[PDB]
């Protein structure tokens, strides 16, 4: 989704998918979904 | 840097840390944002932090999904305190002061 598109409110469906997704994921999470603009 | 931010993962385990060296920290999908998240439910600016010699103030730009702090929504501006945690949907960032 473009950083210039719609912003749908987070709902019970979205939260459940993430919980399921975590279960479907593993230590591989390391590459979650957060990106740092500045150096760390 | 005195102010340090720790990233919380959906599993509840801390991973990479982000030092608030810059006087302003902007969270959201926008690239101009200091921290970008590839989630379609994240606002362009979601959350904005302004650091003044006085203290650190967190601003809520998320009109679609308000930012939660200490387990509570911050419809209005709030001063950051050592130990206060910012919570975004399933992700949160622990604020550490020096």
């Amino acid at each position: 989704v473009d950083s210039q598109g719609p912003t749908p409110v987070c709902t019970p469906t979205f939260l459940e998918r993430r919980k399921s997704q975590v279960a479907e994921l593993n230590d591989d999470d390391k590459d979650d979904e957060i990106v740092f603009k500045q150096p760390i | 840097p005195t102010r340090r931010l720790v990233t919380i993962k959906r599993s509840g385990v801390d991973g990479p840390h982000f030092p608030l060296s810059l006087s302003t920290c902007l969270f959201g999908r926008g690239i101009e944002c200091d921290i970008r998240i590839q989630l379609p439910v994240v606002s362009k600016q979601h959350c904005k932090i302004e650091i003044h010699e006085q203290e650190a103030i967190l601003h809520n730009f998320s009109s679609t999904n308000p930012t939660q702090v200490n387990g509570s929504v911050i419809d209005e501006p709030v001063r950051l305190k050592h130990g206060d945690v910012i919570t975004i949907i399933d992700r949160s960032f622990r604020y550490e002061n020096e």
